[PDB]
DNA sequence: ACAGGGAAATGGTTATGTCTGCTTATCGGTAGAGTG
RNA sequence: AUCGAGAGGU
DNA sequence: CACTCTACCGATAAGCAGACATACCTCTCGACCCTGT
């Protein structure tokens, strides 16, 4: 069973495998991201096709702190459901805890009740754990503040934080912001500006964060919580007509569609004369050995040896099972596995006894007829899906 | 069902999740499907009689 | 890089007509010409509604 | 399961003690102990929803709405 | 390491490797199974550390050693060592600085044994 | 365990599966009835006797397991 | 030096020497776990396999699907090799360089031994690489030599041990036979 | 008609484009029928065989994902898993990444 | 005529029901404790 | 190659 | 032993925005703007 986590600054550390930090634009083409443009090179692997490339993520190098814009109300669950603790080293009961929506973030308020009279000397824990910054009802909580009250956690809290059924995690401030790989390819151009913000906030930087500092601090978390934030090989459908000169395990099959899919078999030794036979002739169309394919095609002036390491896909003939699928019905009885039949036409043959088990009429409908390719996948459908 | 990104963050924030064998994971992972032919039941080789 | 064509592409040339705008840009279409008879899966359909798939 | 009893994934939860009725009269039916059930139901319930509503019965169109009201019943209702 | 996990003596790895060789006769002579690299190897390796020729006497001797407190790693040692001198256990484990004037005895007699075998 | 003694058709389709997987590996039948153009006729035949080289393993929701040999099994 | 290490393994065995007579199944699982074996080098956590003596328990095997083999799950008892920090160990020297030799210690062949740490053996140029000191002793093939190891080193591309020994002493010399 | 030839440059699947080869989407209603039948062989078979197939590693000790392979806090490679993963999966646990979410995968073997 | 940043707005306001869910006022309903 | 829209057989 | 007076939990509506167009599959026909050197 699969299970979720937060993903921590360190974590993110650890993953990526590149130590110099993006800062510049031409940098996200770089070769240690892997192979998924059409032009460049690779340092990393170097896997050159494009079915084994997998990426490699990134960091960017950021020291300002950013709340989680989705994680605030597991925060002020977390934050609301502890008990009173006055030291957190192996008055404050009617404490109240608010948010403000300025422009889009979504910033923690401490705000004290108004019944209660303000004492400058009052929460000496927060005094020698941070500075304080305003000393009037609006108070800007900044994350180094609560990094620092969860970062030394007590037996008590860490249990009954397993209790309650969540764990924090050193990845609610985003230090290092993971760049995903070129494999996608608005979002570069949001990438590319919030990049342009950060890189013009850090020259902007002097000093420790004051209030200077904190009237620049603000349009970065605006523009973080404004808006930064299957197929199947087989496959056959044609129309379908009827045919009720036949047995009802038969349908038929047109000339192109036999001859393109083919159906995969391992070599046996109860089959050796066969496989030969067919095999010299020209019918089939490749067959892999190991882990390279090797075609059928014209050039080819040796003689094809048999071997059971080397499989072959035959062309479908009579003896071969397939189940249809049809327009979404409730039934299962749709599906059903009968047996090819051959033909010079290009449309499918279906019997008229067939007509209450599917719901096709024969004025224009298409079906989905499909193709085993496994051998167990054969016998699943030769005992479950047949009539 | 509904949108995805709701549910995959509150998965995110609970992370408790168990080892079950439902729908997600074999359409999904790759998993062997626990209903039909993949059902709870084994095929060890016997070598007493062979 | 040329224009190739795909499955259901098939015939005899029929026509090749060139021709350009007064913005400079020059323009060419091939017309390919098939001739079909009724073969299996046709539909075909009267004048008051009923319609069918040609079978045999 | 193989025991008999209709179970869940989940928490291995049981619904049913025994799928197939077993009154006086006996039938060797086609359902087994490794056979799913619910997405059998569940089609089978489908399935005649489906026809009469397709058809613009107004005799049926009771019927279904009946059958349409059981589907939507909750654990939380007002008024 | 395992529940049954124990340290090996000499001349048991040439015994067996003396069998296993016997058995490279028919073993090479059926075509069906290929000879490894590193029996020869090995065999070579404990003729050229070969000191012992009987496991169970100088197991029965060395037994009460095992009584006294000691484990079996320091027994390889002093096995593969065909330890006897003050000089050379010295310079085996030089943290004994402070035990030899109590160990000399146990060197005393492994002296006599490996002087009586 | 099980009192009624039958084989599903599921665990049926499986080791037919696998009995015409093991026979397609270059591997002798049990029976002497070679000579079959498919391998899914030599599956048949040898599922249709009582001699089967495997057997299967059940399974119980409470977190044990109990052992039923072909052998004493019947097949419809 | 050897030890004795029970581990699980899952071997392939395939299905064209299936018979009734078990001695015949027998001979081969064993056979097949010997071909199997004698195709790695070691491990990092475990040291060099040397051989496998006595089996303890036969597992019953498990199909597996898409190749139609049949694995064994089999619990052995088995012996291996693992050379531990400051473990004396006497080993063999084939080749001389001028920097160190190149000692054998059984399977390892990557034993380095330098040449800052001699203070009373010198090197000899010629066709001969060897190393004479004021004992008139020498080191050369077929010679043992006692060593003592301050530290080894792994390699995950030749899948060696990389051990580094030392000579420095007072009144070092060679093994006497008595 | 459709046996092998060109994937979609993103999801790896066959492409709607049916004039040439091609190929046509799974469908919910076949995954219905499917699992309605009691069928799990062949349908894992066309999810990965036929479908887009790839590979995946991770530490034995460690839980994140890794990239040969090599995770760096535990720089043993020597304990990885090659489990068979889609690719669906694998853009999944891509994006996932990329939005801040870590996935511990739990593997026995 | 092309590279680089991320903008460019025009006021306007009469024209799917029907619902689930989330966040605010409104109504009582207490429940004490100043008095008595 | 990509996106969006429109028109279709079921 | 009766009175009043505001702190606290409910129930309330009561207002507030959203949210949604079964599914398999086919074909053709156009796709960001203002400004500086
Ligand atoms: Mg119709």
């Amino acid at each position: 069973g699969i299970t979720f986590a937060l993903a921590s600054h360190h974590e993110i550390c650890i993953q990526s495998i590149s130590e110099s930090a993006i800062n510049h634009p031409s940098q996200l083409t770089n070769a240690f991201l892997g192979l998924p443009l059409e032009f460049g090179k690779c340092e990393s692997c170097g896997a050159t096709e494009p079915d084994k490339c997998e990426g490699h993520f990134g960091y960017i190098q950021l020291p300002v702190p950013i709340y989680h814009p989705a994680h605030v109300n597991e925060l002020k669950q977390m934050l609301s459901l502890l008990c009173l603790k006055c030291l957190k080293i192996k008055e404050a009961s009617q404490i109240s805890i608010k948010d403000r929506a300025s422009d889009g973030a979504s910033y923690l308020e401490l705000k004290l009740p108004s019944r209660s009279r303000l004492q400058p000397g009052c929460w000496n824990f927060l005094e020698r754990y941070g500075y304080r910054y305003g000393s009037d009802y609006t108070r800007p909580l900044l994350a180094r503040e609560v990094k620092e009250i969860l970062r030394r956690i007590p037996e008590e809290s860490r249990k009954k934080l397993t209790a309650k059924g969540h764990i924090p995690q050193e990845g609610y401030i985003l230090e290092y912001l993971p760049v995903p790989p070129n494999c996608l390819s608005p979002s570069r151009i949001e990438l590319k500006d919030v990049l342009k913000k950060v890189i013009a906030i850090k020259s902007s930087r002097s000093g420790e964060t004051n209030f200077e500092s904190h009237k620049a601090e603000a349009s970065e978390m605006f523009r973080v919580v404004d808006t930064y934030l299957k197929g199947s090989g087989f496959s056959s459908r044609s129309v379908i007509t009827g045919d009720a000169y036949r047995h009802v395990n038969e349908v038929g099959i047109p000339i192109e569609i036999a001859q393109r899919i083919t159906f995969e078999e391992r070599v046996s030794v109860h089959n050796r004369g066969y496989l030969q036979k067919l095999v010299d002739d020209k019918l089939c169309l490749s067959y892999t050995q190991g882990s390279t394919t090797y075609s059928l095609r014209d050039g080819s002036k040796g003689h094809t040896e048999l071997k059971p390491g080397q499989v072959v896909h035959r062309r479908v003939m009579d003896g071969d099972v397939v189940f249809i699928n049809r327009p979404p019905t409730t039934h299962k009885h749709s599906l059903q596995a009968l047996r090819v039949y051959v033909h010079e036409d290009n449309t499918v043959k279906i019997n008229p006894l067939m007509c209450s088990p599917l719901s096709a009429d024969f004025d224009g409908d298409c079906v989905h007829l499909f193709y085993p390719q496994s051998l167990s996948a054969k016998a699943e459908v030769m005992e479950l899906f047949s009539v | 069902l509904i949108a995805p990104r709701k549910c995959f963050e509150k998965a995110a924030e609970k992370c408790h999740t168990d080892s079950l064998s439902t729908v997600v994971g074999s359409c999904s992972w790759g998993k062997r499907v626990d209903v039909g032919t993949g059902s709870q039941f084994e095929l060890l080789w016997n070598q007493k009689e062979t | 890089h040329s224009i190739k064509l795909k499955h259901t592409e098939r015939g005899i040339v029929q026509k090749v007509v060139l021709s350009s705008n007064d913005e400079g840009k020059n323009f060419a279409a091939v017309s390919l010409r098939q001739v079909r008879s009724p073969c299996l899966g046709d539909k075909f359909s009267s004048m008051h509604g009923q319609k069918g798939v040609l079978g045999y | 399961t193989n025991d008999g009893t209709v179970r869940n994934t989940c928490s291995n939860s049981v619904i049913q003690f025994k799928y197939g009725v077993d009154s006086e009269r006996g039938h060797q039916g086609l359902f087994e102990a490794g056979e799913p059930v619910g997405v059998l139901a569940a089609t089978a319930m489908s399935n005649p929803a489906y026809k009469a509503v397709l058809d613009s019965s107004p005799n049926s169109n009771s019927s279904w709405e009946l059958m349409k009201e059981v589907l939507l019943c909750k654990v939380n209702f007002q008024n | 390491l395992p529940e049954n996990a124990e340290c090996m003596m000499d001349c048991e790895a040439f015994q067996i490797l003396d069998g296993i060789k016997g058995q490279l006769v028919g073993l090479s002579e059926d075509p069906s199974i290929k000879i490894p690299v590193s029996y020869d190897r090995a065999l070579a390796y404990v003729e050229s550390c070969v000191h012992y020729t009987n496991p169970q006497s100088v197991r029965k001797v060395l037994e009460p050693l095992k009584t006294y407190g000691i484990s079996d790693g320091e027994m390889c040692v002093i096995a593969n060592a065909s330890s006897e001198s003050v000089d050379e256990v010295l310079a085996f484990i030089p943290s004994l600085k402070t035990k030899k004037e109590v160990i000399n005895q146990p060197l005393q007699d492994a002296l006599e044994e490996l002087s009586k075998l | 365990r099980k009192t009624s003694k039958f084989m599903t058709k599921y665990e049926r389709a499986r080791i037919l599966g696998t009995r015409a997987l093991q026979i397609s590996m270059n591997a002798p039948v049990m029976v002497e009835l070679e000579g079959e153009t498919d391998p899914l006729e030599i599956a048949m035949k040898e599922l249709r006797q009582r001699k089967i080289p495997f057997t299967i393993r059940r399974y119980l929701p409470d977190g044990s397991f109990e052992e039923w040999g072909v052998d004493e099994l019947i097949v419809e | 030096m050897f030890l004795k290490v029970q581990l699980p393994w899952n071997v392939m065995i395939p299905a064209e020497n299936m018979d009734a007579k078990g001695l015949m199944l027998k001979r081969a699982i064993l056979v097949e776990l010997l071909e199997a074996f004698a195709s790695k080098k070691a491990t990092k956590e475990l040291g060099y396999y040397v051989a496998v003596t006595t089996l303890d328990k036969i597992g019953e095997g498990k199909i597996r699907e898409h190749t139609g083999e049949v694995l064994f799950p089999v619990m052995f008892s088995g012996m291996t090799f693992k050379i531990f920090k400051g473990e004396i160990i006497h080993g063999v020297v084939h080749k001389v360089l001028k920097h160190g030799v190149f000692m054998r210690c059984g399977p390892i062949e990557n034993v380095y031994l330098s040449y800052t740490k001699m203070p009373d053996y010198k090197y000899i140029p010629g066709e001969n690489p060897i190393f004479m000191n004021e004992k008139t002793s020498r080191i050369q093939v077929e010679t043992t030599v006692r060593v003592v190891v301050i530290g080894i080193k792994w390699m995950e591309v030749e899948r060696e041990f990389q051990a580094l020994a030392s000579l420095e002493g007072d009144y070092l010399g060679p093994l006497s036979e008595e | 008609f459709r046996n092998t030839g060109p994937v979609h440059p993103l999801t790896r699947q066959p492409v709607a484009d049916r004039k040439r080869f091609g190929g046509i989407k799974f469908g919910e209603m076949e995954r219905d029928c499917l699992i309605a039948h009691g069928a799990s062989a062949n349908l894992h078979e066309r999810l990965f065989t036929l479908s887009d197939s790839s590979q995946m590693h991770i530490c034995r000790k460690c839980k994140t994902y890794a990239n040969g392979p090599y995770c760096r806090v535990c720089v043993s490679s020597d304990h990885v898993v090659r489990v068979y993963v889609p690719y669906g999966a694998k853009l999944l646990c891509q994006e996932l990444f990329s939005m801040g979410i870590t996935l511990n995968f739990d593997t026995k073997l």
